[PDB]
């Protein structure tokens, strides 16, 4: 139950954002992102990305090789999925107020979410002689935690972590339990998500499941279909009470967290929603945070037809219950204005979130014609926030929840809670 | 372990699979393990660290010259006493039938007193069995006279002649043999009594 | 029948229930070993009847040349009507500063 | 083949076209599978539809 | 920039998919015409190969077809041309998973815009290239053709069939058809003429543009083949000419009016003519080799017996819907067998030959004379009665005829064993076969490769008439039980239980307790043992009972 | 663990030729190189854990090893599979991504393409342990080359020691799918050419 304090953000999402500023001004203008194929990256891609819309970090296959001391011949190995890891983490530490030269030596813990991006598998020849050498570090799932703790002399732990989307609150959740152990004095967590070969657009284009325009209409009752995305982010953390001893910022408290998976059993009970069900209860308990005490949470809002409205049935059973009179739950998803980003999910959430608590303000949902048909607003117990809303500071403590949701059967929930804030 | 001693008396010893050949070469790995065991030990084993799939097989035998027989049986797939097979069909469907005493009048009656001369030999044999004969039996005592206490030890042609002592050993035989079967899990979904025996099925 | 069967008492019982047991009804035999000097042993493991999983059909153990074609000649054609043999090659932009020291 | 070798023959056929050919509506368990048997299976993995 | 592969043009051409029969074309310097070369790997090969001849995969004619219009059109925007003389030899045909190599070529008669193609089958190994089609293509086909016809006024001469049996009328031709070349939608077909609607043709390449003629021109070989008899493969062509790709819907007609030659047209669902095709012979290729183009291999097949361990429990019998008749060699076994049913409720009525003694008060029937005349009038007499039958049982007493008789002769008791239960059999079937009765055959010591003792010969007719019955009335439920000799025979409802269990027919025993069941069961067979065998050189030989043909090969 | 013992206990070592069966494209580029393989990898008995074989086909090595070996050690815990369903157990494994797609020289049967995906992504193999078994608790997937085992079982400890679960099952899995990483260590001559770790020898 020791509070645990993200010290700093730093980020890379679609549509030129590249600090948690950047993301404000993008979801408090009410902006989408999704758009046109990459130029410029290998693809020789048919016919079956013609129509095909998504969200893109333009300039992924640009980097500045001799800042981190790589030879360009080792630069161009690497699976551009370690390179977005090592110029954000700088950026993290930066934001943080923290020396990376200070940092040299700490006891600070990485836990870092990466997939296979295939990378070496553009190549149409053999590769040059020089590079060959270099493409095993370069591209193993295993090195990209490495790598970070080699760069910044880190001597804590390190670990790559998949569990397919939900990847960043995993490493997320191990990295707070790391330092209420005591085994580290910092925690590094976060993730990458980079399509360097077309091959998963081509999957979930084959299997119909994109959006036709490429929008996650986010429990909107449009609702048609998924939409891909790129993605990449690291948060900093350290303990509430080493955090105020040393003076550095606090930007949120993370308060408590969960993991579980949906089982396997027939369809018709609804398992993906019991499991919701039982992980928020579980996050919940793990902070010692009341039910009513939630202000808003930042759903997984994903826009799968049923999917959606499981999520928003399993937060009335759950939150929805014990409401005080004017404290409806506000409900609302980031993936609505940059897409689904995949294996970062949590922390294009949490970069709402901090900067929602900063700023005084939660941001509407984009897209919202109407609310789901799949589930019962009866109640009037919890809404999508269809146009934004004050959140300022006072007698009562603001709080707010994540989700996030996978087909592989893992789910978890985070709880985030205001600075202290004492006064100057 | 402070184990007890004990005389040989009979061991389940239980096997299952999911097709008819992994049972055989399961009775094969099994056959070189009984040797090393107490039989007692193995069959207390198999009954709770393995899975009750669809095929199914059961061996019934004394000691480890008996069992090792039915498992060389299993092994070889021949036809022998004291080893059952089949395929389970999984629903329950299950019905129970009781009797009583005066019918084994109608047609050779030493076969039923044989018949509860041999039910005597459950009393040492199992543990629900005893309490729940002698929780009835000292129940009908004070209806009848101590009389029917020889009677429930001593189950001869009684059990086959339409008397009063005759009808109250049939009584406690059938209530005794329902509490065993319960213990043993099975479970009634109808009953159905002849003659004047039906207050056992009811 | 429940209480007939085989002449030792028990094993007109345990195979009346064997048979009900192999039917399908999941009868709990603990009665059968309980009272008794029971212990718990390491048993053998299921035996598994495996067969071929595999994506690519097995490939025929024949020896042949490592590296035959010659970089600039390269691969001779079976043009069924020629006069006499003719070969080609395309190299990639990889390959051509390779061949062109 | 000293013994137990049963009804023995050497041949080519396709025993497949040869139950089909002429015409039969029923089943022959000389050269068919018996039957088959209550069983049932999982959605597979990663399916979780309604 | 930090990247592997260098950037792609803002703009590229379409690099167009290509025909998976002719492949990319080659760029020969000096070569006189070009030519053209595709390997198919294993995999491919099912897409492209979509018929089966008994059981190999084979090329379809219509695709051999629109191989050679392929390569034909390759060099120009023309939507009109004419191929003429074309001569498909032979069967081009891939054993399972082989690799195929493929190769074409155009040549310039000289002959103005008159120019040759031809096709040329797997060259692999030891074996060479060789022939497999060729064609005259002459271009820009700049003639008139006659005004629509209303395809609906086409089929009112001919009775309409079922597509299902269509598709298996080809089947007893040796020939099947994986299912993107299954695209007949309606057939009529009568004396010299049919007609029918042909869907989407999707060949590989074939949802859009000319590829779908593959399909087209193949069901006009479906339908040509299905107006004759015997199993015959397409050999030549006199003309085909064809004009712009196929509608989504085509009508074809197909007349047999020519000697020994088909013509076919091919109508757009406006009544356009789309292609015309003059001079279809398959004739010279009627009755051509199957042996050598089938798959199976040559294998050692047994009648194996499997114990019905597994599951060997009765069941009941099927309630009273009719009586059980009980004939056998034995009046105390037929009248102990009616006893044991009526202690189980069910009705039966017991029989025996008139050349027995009527010692236990049965019916009794004819069988003796060898007549199913006589048989049948006495059975006749049951249902005169009023009785109905739910089955028969026929039981034989095995080798006791032998002691009874006093003198050995197995080939003429054979002849007197086949010629009762015939008798029997066919005078029952007569009578009653209308109530689907279960006819139950119950030899003893007749069952071969089982445990205790010798099978007895005399007993061979019962099992002959058991298969002779499952195939000549398919419809009637019928089984064997052999039992034992020698051990006491079964409870009749032990007997009537376990073939109640089994629809349709099957080959049951009995030897101690235990039931088994017959499977017919295969293995692969060592002739190389016969390679490394000689006979010894110090002994004679004997070849005996054959013909000259069989001789012959015995001798060599 | 008692066939390892054998092997440790009578002094031999399990170094040896590389496999046949594997459809492998190694020409002179690993001749002369010996290592330590899992024979038979290539077999595995897809109807007891209810998968069509098409499935079965189309899963990474690395996942049915997993599968496999877990059941044989809940058969050793004295567990029964068919209690474990609905536990708070957790999973952590240890996993790497095998190439085994690469194996293909052709493109796929239209049939099998669609289960390539969770057939073979790293994250999947924490997740399938979990639907076969019907286990509720947390599924990761950790990668650190040689040291991911420990890993594993380093954050298996202090999720039972901090009560996220009940039970939990740590561990990993090696399979040669591909040849690439035998290729390349003998490329850069890292290999001993006799092929023996001599642990801490001279
Ligand atoms: O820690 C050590 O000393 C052991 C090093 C072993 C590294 C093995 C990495 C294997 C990764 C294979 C992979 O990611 C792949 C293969 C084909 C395409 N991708």
């Amino acid at each position: 139950q020791e509070p645990i304090a993200v010290l700093g953000i730093g980020c890379r999402f679609p549509g030129g954002v590249r600090s948690p500023e950047d993301l404000w001004d993008l979801v408090d203008s009410g902006g989408d992102a999704v758009g046109g194929l990459p130029a410029g990256r290998g693809w020789q891609a048919g016919s079956a990305l013609d129509g095909v819309n998504a969200g893109f970090i333009h300039g992924v296959e640009e980097f500045d090789p001799y800042f981190f001391g790589l030879d360009p011949v080792e630069a161009a190995a690497m699976d551009p999925q370690q390179r977005l890891l090592l110029e954000t983490t700088w950026e993290a530490f930066e934001r943080a107020g923290i020396d990376p030269v200070a940092a040299r030596g700490s006891r600070t813990a990485v836990y870092a979410g990466v997939q296979f991006g295939g990378y070496p598998l553009l190549m149409r020849e053999a590769p040059p002689p020089q590079v060959l050498d270099h493409l095993g570090l370069g591209n193993s799932v295993g090195a990209a935690s490495g790598r970070l703790a080699y760069q910044f002399g880190l001597l804590g732990g390190a670990v790559t972590v998949d569990t397919q989307c939900t990847s960043s609150i995993v490493a997320l959740h191990l990295a707070v339990k790391a330092l209420r152990n005591g085994e580290c004095a910092l925690a590094l967590a976060g993730g990458a998500c980079v399509m360097s070969l077309p091959t998963v657009l081509m999957d979930f284009h084959r299997r119909s499941l994109l959006a036709p325009d490429g929008r996650s209409k986010s429990f909107a009752a449009a609702a048609d279909g998924v939409s891909l995305a790129e993605g990449a982010g690291m948060l900093l953390l350290e303990r509430l009470s080493d955090a105020r001893r040393n003076g550095h910022p606090v930007m949120a408290v993370i308060r408590g967290t969960a993991i579980n998976q949906d089982g396997a059993t027939n369809g018709i009970i609804s398992p993906s929603g019991r499991a919701q069900e039982r992980v928020i209860r579980a996050a919940l308990a793990d902070g010692r945070v009341t039910a009513d005490s939630v202000d808003a949470v930042e759903g997984h809002g994903v826009g799968a037809t049923l999917g959606d409205g499981v999520e928003v049935t399993s937060l009335l059973s759950t939150y929805g219950q014990e409401r005080p009179a004017g404290r409806p739950l506000l409900l609302g998803s980031v993936k609505s204005n940059i897409g689904h980003t995949q294996t970062v999910g949590a922390v294009a959430g949490i970069v709402k979130l901090v900067m929602a608590l900063r700023n005084e303000r939660l941001p509407r949902t984009v897209h919202v014609d109407g609310p789901t048909p799949h589930a019962d607003w009866s109640s009037g117990t919890v809404r999508l926030l269809t146009e934004p809303e004050p959140w300022r500071r006072g007698e009562r403590v603001r709080r707010a929840g994540l989700t996030c949701l996978t087909l592989s059967g893992t789910n978890g929930h985070l709880i985030l809670e205001e600075p202290p804030a004492d006064e100057p | 372990a402070a184990r007890p001693a004990n005389p040989e008396r009979t061991v389940p010893l239980v096997l299952s699979a999911k097709s008819p050949t992994a049972l055989r070469e399961q009775a094969e790995r099994l056959r070189a393990t009984i040797t090393a065991a107490e039989p007692v030990d193995v069959g207390h084993s198999l009954h709770t660290t393995r899975s009750s799939f669809r095929h199914r097989a059961v061996v019934l035998g004394t000691g480890r010259e008996e069992l090792a027989a039915g498992l060389d049986a299993l092994a070889g797939d021949r036809t022998a006493d004291g080893l059952v097979r089949g395929v389970a069909r999984a629903q329950g469907q299950t019905a129970l039938l009781f009797g009583g005493a005066g019918d084994g009048t109608s047609g050779d009656r030493p076969a039923d007193a044989e018949g509860p001369r041999t039910a005597r030999g459950l009393y040492e044999a199992f543990p629900a069995f005893a309490e729940a004969l002698d929780e009835v039996t000292e129940h009908l005592a004070g209806l009848l006279g101590p009389e029917v206490r020889a009677a429930v030890r001593e189950p001869g042609p009684a059990c086959a002649e339409p008397t009063v002592v005759g009808q109250a050993v049939a009584f406690a035989l059938n209530t005794a043999l329902h509490r065993l079967l319960t213990a043993f899990a099975v479970r009634p979904d109808a009953t159905l009594g002849h003659g004047a025996g039906e207050v056992a099925a009811a | 029948s429940v209480p007939g069967g085989g002449r030792p008492p028990g094993q007109a019982l345990l195979s009346a229930l064997g048979e009900l047991h192999t039917d399908g009804v999941a009868i709990d035999w603990s009665q059968a070993f309980e009272g008794r000097g029971a212990r718990r042993v390491d048993l053998p493991t299921y035996p598994y009847q495996k067969v071929r999983c595999w994506l690519v059909p097995p490939e025929p153990q024949v020896s042949v040349v490592a590296a035959p074609p010659h970089p600039l000649l390269g691969t001779a054609l079976d043009l069924v009507d020629a006069t006499g043999q003719s070969f080609t090659q395309q190299l990639t932009p990889g390959q051509v500063a390779g061949v062109f020291g | 083949e000293a013994d137990g070798s049963g009804e023995a023959g050497l041949a080519r056929v396709d025993w497949d076209r040869y139950l089909t050919a002429g015409h039969r509506p029923l089943p022959y368990t000389v050269l068919e599978t018996r039957a088959s048997y209550d069983e049932e299976k999982a959605p597979g993995f990663g399916q979780n539809r309604m | 920039r930090c990247w592997l592969v260098p950037p792609e043009p803002q703009v590229s051409v379409v690099a167009a998919p290509p025909h998976p029969l002719l492949g990319t074309a080659l760029d020969l310097v000096d070569a006189t015409g070009q030519s053209f070369t595709q390997q198919l790997t294993p995999g491919q090969v099912a897409g492209v190969f979509g018929q089966q001849l008994y059981g190999t995969p084979v090329l379809p004619a219509g695709a051999r077809l629109e191989w050679l219009l392929a390569a034909a059109r390759h060099g120009s925007p023309d939507s009109a041309w004419t191929l003429t003389g074309i001569r498909l030899p032979g069967t081009v045909s891939a054993a399972s998973g082989t690799p195929v190599a493929l190769q074409t070529s155009r040549e310039d008669s000289g002959d103005g815009h008159r120019v040759r193609a031809f096709v040329k089958g797997p060259g692999t190994g030891g074996g060479r290239w060789a022939e497999r089609g060729g064609a005259t293509v002459v271009p820009a086909v700049t003639r008139p053709a006659p005004d629509r016809v209303d395809p609906e006024s086409l089929p009112e001469g001919l009775a309409e069939l079922d597509v299902a049996e269509v598709y298996r009328r080809l089947w007893r031709q040796g020939s099947d058809y994986a299912e993107p070349l299954r695209v007949l939608r309606r057939v009529w077909l009568g004396g010299d003429e049919a007609v029918a609607l042909v869907g989407t043709a999707d060949v590989p390449t074939g949802p859009s543009g000319w590829s779908r003629w593959a399909a087209v021109l193949e069901a006009a070989v479906q339908l040509a083949a299905l107006s004759g008899s015997g199993p015959r493969t397409p050999v030549s062509v006199d003309r085909l000419e064809v004009s712009g790709p196929p509608s989504e819907v085509v009508w074809l007609r197909v007349r047999h009016g020519a000697d020994g030659a088909a013509d076919a047209v091919v109508l757009s669902g406006e009544g356009v003519r789309l292609a015309a095709v003059q001079g279809l012979r398959l004739r010279p290729m009627a009755g051509r080799e199957p042996a050598g183009l089938a798959e199976a291999p040559l294998e050692r097949h047994e009648v194996v017996w499997h114990a019905l361990a597994e599951d060997g429990r009765p069941g009941a019998i099927g309630g009273g819907t009719g009586s059980w008749l009980v004939f056998s060699d034995d009046p105390e076994r037929a009248a102990a067998w009616c006893d044991e049913l009526a202690l189980f409720g069910v009705p039966a009525v017991a029989l025996a030959g008139e050349d027995a003694e009527g010692r236990d008060g049965t019916e009794t029937v004819p069988v003796g004379t060898g007549d199913p005349d006589v048989v049948g009038k006495t059975f006749a007499e049951l249902r005169e009665r009023g009785v109905t039958v739910a089955g028969l049982l026929v039981h034989d007493a095995g080798d006791a005829r032998e002691p009874a008789s006093g003198a050995d002769d197995p080939l003429d008791a054979a002849c007197r064993r086949g010629g009762r239960t015939l008798a029997l059999v066919r005078g029952f079937l007569q009578e009653y076969a209308e109530q689907t009765p279960r006819i139950v055959l119950c030899s003893a010591g007749a069952a071969a490769g089982l445990a205790g003792g010798p099978p007895h010969p005399a007993q061979a007719p019962l099992t002959a008439l058991f298969t002779s019955l499952v195939w000549e009335h398919p419809e009637l439920p019928c089984a064997q039980v052999d039992l034992d000799p020698a051990e006491d025979p079964p409870t009749v409802v032990s007997l009537l239980g376990q073939v109640m269990r089994l629809p349709g027919a099957g080959r049951l025993a009995v030897r101690g307790g235990r039931w088994f069941e017959a499977r017919l069961e295969r293995r692969p067979a060592p002739a190389d043992r016969g390679e490394r065998l000689a006979l010894r050189p110090d002994a004679t030989y004997l070849v005996a009972g054959g013909d000259t043909r069989h001789a012959a090969a015995a001798l060599e």
